This record gives C-alpha cells, structure tokens and sequence, in this order.
C-alpha cells in the first residue's frame, strides 16, 4: 500500500533526472515523509498526491513527465489506495479533478487525462465533487471535443466520455 | 477462473526469452507492466492456488533473471526490475530460493557500463527502503537456515563496498549516496530498539541455533574440498550424517549436492578402495522409465564426472548392475518396428554398459571444441555392431541419441554460466530440489559486518567535505558506538574511538601567545571536521555505563589528548577545586606561555585570533572536565596507572614552561580519581612508588615541593601500612 | 593435427602430467567433461592427446579412432610395486590388435624421487620389453614436479613421425 507510492516516486525522479541532464525538493520530501510510516491511515492523502498536482498543473514541463505522471494518477486510482478510509480523501479528489482540468503541458496525454476524468467521474468516488469543479470538466471535454485541429481519434475518445458523464450526470436527478 | 490461467500463459509467452525476435521491446515493456500491475490487487492470494503459484515460480522468474542479465536498453531494465522489486515485496515469504538466486547472481554482476548499474542500485534499493525490518527478516529466512547460501552477511558486504567513492571511477555520481542511505537507516534504526532493554539484563533462540550450526559447515566443506579424507570424519564427529555407514553417506550426498563442490565429489567418488560407497550412491537415483539419454542426465546433472578414461569406466560399470536391475524386463514385447516405445529396449548389463560408454564418447567427440574431426552418424551407428547380446540396435533408437546429443550437450549447468543459450538448464536444475527476542538475530550480523561498515563510513569521513554530510556520518558513528557498546563488542568500539582519536587531529611552528594561541589551537579552530570530531569523541565518554570495555591504547589516546589539551592553556586545571576546598589549598600554578602580549615582530595577526577563539568556545562546549573525569564510571584502575604513567620525568629544553605545572597537574587528578576508586589495597603501592620516584626529579622550585609534600601525607592517610615511604617521608 | 593416446592406472599422476605439458599461453574457461583432450605445441609441430581406457568391451569402440592414430604414451609409477601385475597385462593386451603397426609406444616413469624407485634397466626388465619385435619402441624417465627430459620425449616423438612422414 505504501510501497506503491515511493515506487512512483522512484521512476518520476529517475525519470525527471534523465530528462533535465523546484518539484525534486518537494519530492524528496514526499520521499523521506512516507519513508517512515507503516500504513496510509495516520496522514492526510493530499501531501502524498500534492507533488504529483504540482508537476500536472504547471505547463513549464514537456509530455514525458507529464504523461508519466499522468500514468501515476492512472495507477493511483486503479489500485484504489487512495480509499474513503484515508483521512481528507474528499479534498484530495477534489484537488485532483481541479488540476486536471487546466489541459496544458503530444496527444497521448490528452488522452490519458480524459480517461482519468472518466475513471474518476464514473467511480462512486467521483459523486464528491463539486458543482464547480465538474462544470470546469464538462467545459474542459467540450473544449476537447469542439476542436478540429486535433486528431480525429482523440475526438472520438472525447465525444465517448462526454456521453457517459453526462449519463451519470444525468442519474442523479433522483 | 481457468481465464486466469490462460490468461498467465499469454503473459509467459509474451515475457520468456524464447519468444525474442517475434516481439518489440516496447511489447515486453507492456508485458512487465501488465504482470506487475496485476500482482499487486491479490498477491499474497495467489499463494493458495497451486497451478497460478508454479506458474508465478519456475517460468516466469527463469524470464525476469534472463531479462536483467542480457538487457542492454535502459526502459526495458527499468520496467524489469520494478516486477521483481514487488514480487520480493509481497511474495518473498515462498518462492525465496528464486529470490536468492537472483540477488547472488545480480550482486555478482553489480561487482564487477555505469547507467545500467545506476539503474540497478536505485530499483533494489526498494527492498530495504520499505523499513529497515527487512533487513532483519532476510537474516531470519535465507542464512539462518542451513540449506540456502548465505545472502545477508554477502548483502553488507557488497554495499558496503559500493558505498565508497572509490567506485566514483566505475560508477556514477548518483550510486554512493542511495547507497549510503540503506547503511544509514539501519544504524539509525538499530539505536531504537536500545532503550527498552536494560544493558545488564541482556548478556538462545532455537533460530539461532542453526546459525551456530551453519558456520561450522563452510569450514567443513573448505577442508573437504581441499582434500577428501580428512572431511568426512570432522564431518561425522559434528554429527550431520547419521553415522559411519556408507547408506548415509549416500543420503548426504545425494539430498544436499549444491552445498558441496562438485570436482570434490568426482575425485572422491572414483577411488578404487569405496566400491561400496559407489555401489551405495548409485542405488538412491531412479531410472524408471526414461530414456538412457535421460538416465545419464540424472546420472551426471548431480556431479561431475572425472577427466581420466579408466575411472569412467568404473563409474559405468558401477551404473549398469543397478540400471539392468531397476528396469523390469519384458523379453516378450521385444519389437523392432515399434517407434517411440522405452519398453521395447531391454539391454543386457554388458549391452547397457557399451551404450551408457557410448554416449559419452559421442558427447566427447563431437563437442568438444579442441577436436577438429567431428563425428558422423554412420560409422557411430557402425561402431555398435553386435553389442546386445551379439546383435545390432534400432535405428531410430540411435537416430534419437544422436540428435539429442547434437541439440544439447551433456554438462553440468553451473559452472558454465553466462551464456545466451544455457540458462535453461541451470534454471531447472534448481526446481527439482523443491523486544528481547528481536535484538538476538543481530549480534551475528554485526559480527561478519562490524569493522567493515566502520571503515567505509571512516572512508567517506576522510573524502567527505560538505558539513551535512559530515555531521550526519558523526551522529550515525556515534549510534554504531551506542550499538557496539551496548552490544559488548569490545575490539569493534575500540576500533571506532581510536579512528576518531586519530581523526580528531590532537594527538601528534608558533610558540603561545596572550585566550592562548599555537599550533594545535589553530588547526583545531580552523578545521570543521576535528571541530566536530572532538564533541562527539567527549560526548561518548559520558554516556559510558561499564568501563571494562576501554582498552590500552584507548586510554593512553585519552590522556594524550587531556594532556595535549592543557598544554596550550585551553583547558583550566582545575578539575577537583572540591578537593581544594577539603583540602584549603589554592589554585594549581597554570603553565607559563612563551611571551604574553597584552591589547619584524611576529605578533598573532587579527586574522589569525578568531581561530583560538572558536576553538575556546568549542572546547568550553564540549565539557571536558565534567566529561572524563565529572561521570562516576570511568574512574578505573587503568585510567589511573595510564594517566600517572604518562607524566613527563625529564626536563628537555623546549618542555621548561609546563614542566612543574604538569607535574602538579597529574597528581592533583590521580588525588581525586584514588579518592573516589572503591578498592584501594592494590594500586596505592603503585601509586604511592610512582608520586615518590617522581619526587626525586631535581631543579624544581621550591613552591612545587611545598605544594607536592602536602600530597604524600595524604596518600599515606588513605593507603594502608606503608611504613617505610612515611619513614622515608619524615628522614 | 595428429592423435596419441595414453594408458595407465594412477589418474593423479596422469592429470598433472597433462595439465604440465600444456603450457604454450593458458586463455580458456572450462574443458568439456568425459575423456582429457589435451594439445601440445612445439617447435613446428603441434599434437592432440586423449584418454583410452583398456579392457576387452570397449576397446572395440576405441577402433576406428585408430585409423588416423600413430601414438601411444604410458604412466608407471615408481613405488607402485604391487599393481605392476595388473599394469603389464594392459600393456600385453593393447599390443593384442593387429593393426597397429605405425603405433609410436612411449613410458614416463614417474615419480622417480622416491629411494625404492626400480631402476630404468630394471622398469625394462619388468615391464618384459626384451622379447618382443617388429615395432618401434622407447621408454623414458620424468618427474612430475621438478622434470626431466620429457621434452626430448616429445623430440623423439616428432623425429619418429618425420622417420616415418
């Protein structure tokens, strides 16, 4: 449980030292944080994603460790660490949802950002957001799917999750 | 549920090495990722389905070991390594032979380009990175028990000699430190679990038992394999084998074969004297139904056969009195034009004898790579004529031999190893074989590890400039002193107070100078590292709770030291103005410096001053007086006949200043440590005849006569019925 | 190119005398297992040396090999005087085959330090080389540690196949 979150943190460091030959403090300090602890259930759950958010959210840095990053998230909320259990789960969500929004950073990653929102936004987990923040996803897809210059196929991808949001938009009317 | 399974043997087919030409990197890449992504959600539940467990162990690990080792790209090692890391994680518990297997083979590669051993060092330092409990728990799986190789007392070892910055040369920047950290946190960690435990209290486990059988078997198996005849009967004194019989040497021999070496089991195997311990040796393989290919397999997978052509033949004719009889023979069912039957070949003794020899020169001929004339299958197929009963063999029967020779050799795997196509057999060959009471596993892992770990460390500590680092080496050292002092390891803690001594550079120009000013003042002040040296090397003396631990030299480096330190004026001498005050005498006379400037000449220069100065406030921080002397313990015999043994008795030219003044110095200290030492009976005659001879030392001023009669009445007080020194005394 | 045999009872012996003869430049890993295949060099003539085993079965096995063959070589030791009984019937028996007429025959009596050493005369006498005819024959003195004169051994090897090449 706490051995795949410093694993991530392993192959995002040696992958950002590779790459550059502000974030490295942060996670060195995520690094020796988690080192200690035995299990999740003591801390808080946004510290732990927070250096993944910072790195998301900033456009500064190309697709590699962006998308690599992107997979972190994928792997996050695949294994389901991130648990109700945890403490602050709901803000972390949130945090998470906000940033991913912002679609800036050569189209893999667009696509591994909208199935991280589908993921999210069709689990029961995804039911915490807020108002604002799954308006900013809709307006973010609807962005996505608008556009003609990007392929065709990531079109597809988008007109395909904006259906099943809507779809559990939709449900709650209940 | 059987999805899964198939679903396995995809992922073998897409992982194994076979399967190399008809797949991308970037394919394999996703096969790791797959694999590992699905092992952690049920884990350890694959332990209770057997089939998914055998696939997890054999195969697949044959795959992961020749993926690390023949791997060049750098992702594709990096999606490696990640598997292994969580498979150890989480399944360590079961499948440990694989995973000792592949740390041996991948710390022999480790110590031998530089990105890939990067690569390596940052994934396998998740094992330890986890907690430091770990390092603890392979000692209780892998070296404890007497059938695996040691892997921990190796581990140590291994890093320990990466962590230096000699392998900066060999390797990158980024591997001392990550390496550093695993030595780092188990140190750190060793030092809480000590406040518990009361030192007193803790001074075995059936665990530990079998360490202390283990090590008696490496020494064993040295003298065995140095020479056969005196290895057996140490061997049956320890009481391994059941008794002197040759059925249990047999059952040795056949059960443990890894343990032993294999060259030793060949010379010894075909001497002529133990026919019987040949005919005892060969009767614990099987033969039942297989093939002779397959029966001189087993015969030779579990030794190596001797070089020379006479003792093959003894071994052969030793196989074939069991292997006719272990066959049950059939003369009914004899058959030529049956194909693929082992029922149809039932050999006479001298026929099965002929062709077991046969095999081997087929092997001899035609892979060896000295012989140039290789072989052919029709005069092979000619030189059999009439040796069944004096008549020919089927020939498919001898087409198959000679094509399973031609496809694979007939030689043990593990000396051969290294090679693309040969991992197959050595892989399978190792298949078929399948608070108090946590402190006691460690004693013998600091044992192997104590003093290495202690001079790398010291290595970096010389290398070593930045002050983070410095000080983070200076606390962990003085956590391994708490260990070693603890633990009663006595030559260890020995070993590091004297390195620090040596390092703290006080123990061996500008003459003194009105806050004293020399030689040894500025290099202290100057210097960081002996700064801090000198606080950790007094902060240790105080905590000290048996003082039997210091040795000689020790002690002798510590008055060095205090004497070194008071020559300079650093250090006031009064240490005991208590037994002044008892006694109502005044101060020592403090020593006289060269020339006293008060505030070309060579006046100390403003910027040559704020080194006496720090090194006056280091020194007053660090609390020698109360340190060394101030802690009830330490007082001691041998720190008394140390101390008044190193006192200075001849007077050269350049020693005039301090002469008297140490002279005082020394016995208004030994006055106090005697006042406060429980026993007197013994060492007051030492004392007393060394204050007494030192007495005698001429063209000292009369104050210090004065001041040194004054102790020897007290001494005479204290110490018991010395008549003769008090006559001497009053004469 | 060439092949010689080399009989005997004693392995030791045998394999440290082999492992001393090659010595040209040692670069290898591990040899193969089964009989010692072994080369030798010297001044314009390189040699090939493997293992026979005697007794009546197998020989017949060892029988085409000796179409291309033209050498044999021995290993006697010295205090060894129970076991000469054994040895002088494998040497009577590989004279037994009828085709080795171009069979080059060679002793190193090794181990010949020890005081109870049998002299060389008397290692012929015993051996019974006298009363026998039509073949070449020489018989020669070695040691395994110190040497001694294997190398002309080796000389008059080489001069018998110029002899007879």
């Amino acid at each position: 449980p706490v051995t795949i979150i410093i694993k991530e943190c392993i192959n995002l460091s040696t992958a950002m030292r590779k790459y550059s030959k502000p974030f490295l403090s942060g996670f060195i300090q995520l690094r020796l944080m988690l080192n200690k602890l035995k299990n999740l259930d003591n801390i808080d759950s946004l510290t732990i994603l927070q250096p993944f958010l910072l790195i998301v959210s900033t456009s500064s840095i190309s697709g590699y460790i962006t998308s690599l990053a992107l997979d972190s998230l994928q792997k996050f909320f695949t294994l389901n660490i991130i648990n109700e259990s945890s403490q602050n789960y709901i803000g972390a969500h949130r945090a998470t949802v906000n940033a991913l929004t912002h679609c800036r950073f050569d189209d893999s990653v667009l696509l591994k950002v909208v199935f991280l929102l589908r993921s999210i936004v069709d689990s029961p987990y995804g039911d915490l957001l807020s108002n604002s923040i799954i308006y900013d996803v809709l307006q973010t897809i609807l962005s996505l799917a608008c556009n003609n210059r990007r392929s065709e196929v990531l079109r597809n991808a988008a007109q395909s999750t904006m259906i099943a949001v809507t779809v559990k938009i939709f449900s709650k009317l209940k | 549920l059987p999805v899964v399974r198939q679903y396995l043997n995809l992922l073998l087919s897409l992982i194994a090495p076979e399967n190399e030409l008809k797949h991308s990197y970037s394919t394999r890449i996703f096969g790791l990722e797959l694999i590992q992504t699905a092992l952690e959600i049920s884990g350890d539940r694959l332990q209770l389905y057997p089939r998914l467990f055998t696939l997890i162990s054999d195969p697949i690990f044959k795959s992961i070991l020749f993926i690390i080792q023949n791997t060049t790209k750098l992702s594709l090692l990096q999606a490696t390594l990640q598997l292994f890391t969580t498979l150890v994680v989480i399944l360590g518990n079961n499948l440990q032979l694989q995973i000792e297997l592949t740390l041996t083979r991948i710390f022999s590669i480790l110590l031998d380009p530089s990105i890939i051993k990067e690569l390596l060092i940052e994934q396998i330092s998740i094992l330890w990175t986890r907690s430091p409990s770990f390092f603890t728990s392979t000692f209780i799986n892998f070296d404890c028990n007497l059938d695996r190789a040691d892997v921990s007392i190796n581990f140590l070892k291994a890093l320990t000699k990466l962590a230096l910055p000699e392998s900066a040369l060999t390797t990158t920047e980024s591997v001392p430190p990550i390496c550093l950290e695993g030595l780092v946190s188990l140190v750190d960690d060793m030092f809480d679990h000590m406040k518990d435990i009361d030192r007193e209290e803790f001074g075995e486990m059936e665990i530990l038992k079998k360490r202390d059988r283990k090590t008696e078997f490496i020494e064993c198996t040295n003298a065995f394999n140095e020479k056969p005849k005196k290895g057996i009967p140490m061997l049956i004194e320890k009481g391994f084998i059941a008794s002197d019989s040759d059925k249990d040497i047999a059952e040795f021999l056949f059960n443990n074969n890894n343990r032993m070496n294999k060259k030793t089991i060949g010379l010894l195997l075909c001497h002529p004297d133990k026919v019987s311990l040949l005919n005892e040796y060969i009767r614990l393989f099987d033969f039942s139904g297989l093939r002779v290919d397959e029966a001189i397999r087993i015969l030779l997978t579990k030794f190596r056969l001797p070089g020379e052509s006479q003792q093959i033949e003894r071994i052969i004719e030793a196989f074939s009195s069991a292997y006719c009889e272990n066959q049950d023979y059939d003369p009914s069912k004899i058959s030529d034009n049956a194909e693929d039957d082992i029922s149809t070949v039932q050999p006479d003794a001298d026929s099965v004898f002929i062709l077991s020899y046969s095999i081997i020169m087929l092997n001899t001929d035609l892979h060896n790579p000295q012989v140039k004339e290789h072989m052919s299958f029709e005069d092979y197929s000619g030189n059999l004529k009439g040796c069944c009963n004096h008549k020919d063999f089927p020939f498919w029967y001898l087409d198959r031999i000679y094509c399973s020779i031609r496809d694979k050799e007939i030689v043990m795997p593990e000396e051969h190893h290294g090679n693309e196509k040969w991992f197959e057999d050595a892989w399978n060959n190792l298949i078929s074989s399948t608070p108090l009471e946590l402190l006691n596993f460690d004693r013998a892992i600091f044992k192997q590890v104590g003093p290495s770990i202690v001079s790398t460390l010291f290595n970096i500590y010389v290398v070593a400039s930045d002050d983070h680092i410095s000080t983070r080496m200076i606390t962990s050292l003085d956590k391994c002193s708490y260990i070693s002092a603890f633990f009663d390891f006595k030559d260890l803690f020995n070993d590091i107070l004297n390195s620090i001594a040596k390092g703290t550079t006080l123990i061996n120009p500008m003459p003194l100078v009105q806050i004293p000013v020399s030689t040894d003042a500025v290099r202290f002040g100057r210097s960081f590292k002996g700064q801090l040296n000198t606080v950790v090397f007094f902060r240790i003396i105080r905590r000290n709770k048996d003082p039997k631990i210091f040795s000689k030299e020790l002690w002798l480096n510590i008055v060095n030291i205090i004497l070194t330190l008071y020559e300079d004026l650093i250090l006031s001498p009064d240490i005991f103005p208590d037994l002044q005050k008892r006694l109502k005498l005044s101060n020592l006379p403090k020593p006289s410096p060269e020339i006293s400037i008060n505030k070309g000449d060579e006046e100390p220069t403003e910027e040559e001053i704020k080194s006496s100065k720090k090194a006056m406030e280091c020194i007053k921080s660090s609390n020698i007086a109360a340190s060394v002397f101030g802690n009830e313990s330490n007082i001691t015999a041998d720190l008394i006949k140390t101390l008044l043994d190193s006192a200075k008795t001849e007077k050269n030219a350049d020693n005039s200043r301090y002469f008297e003044a140490e002279l005082l110095f020394i016995i208004e200290l030994t006055i106090a440590l005697f006042l406060f030492c429980k026993e007197e009976k013994e060492l007051g005659k030492f004392i007393l005849q060394k204050v007494f001879q030192l007495s005698h030392t001429k063209g000292l001023t009369k104050r210090t006569v004065r001041r040194m009669l004054t102790y020897k009445i007290l001494l005479i007080s204290l110490c018991a019925d010395q008549t003769e020194y008090l006559s001497k005394l009053i004469n | 190119e060439m092949r010689i045999l080399m009989v005997g009872l004693d392995g030791a012996g045998k394999t440290t005398v082999l492992y001393k003869l090659k010595l040209g430049e040692v670069i290898t890993t591990i040899p193969t297992i089964g009989f010692n295949v072994e080369t030798v060099q010297y001044k314009n003539i390189s040699f090939t040396v493997w293992d026979v085993g005697g007794q009546d079965r197998i020989r017949s096995l060892w029988r085409h090999y000796y179409r291309n063959t033209e050498g044999v070589i021995f290993v006697v030791d010295s205090n060894d005087r129970s076991r000469i009984g054994e040895a002088r019937e494998v040497m009577q028996r590989m004279l037994n085959e009828d085709e080795l007429r171009n069979a080059a025959w060679l002793v190193f009596a090794n181990k010949q330090d020890l005081p109870e050493a049998m002299s060389a005369a008397e290692i012929t006498e015993k051996l019974g080389l006298h009363s026998i005819r039509n073949r070449p024959w020489f018989i020669q003195a070695t040691c395994a540690t110190s040497g001694e004169g294997l190398y002309e051994g080796l000389e008059w090897l080489s001069n018998s196949l110029k002899n007879s090449t």
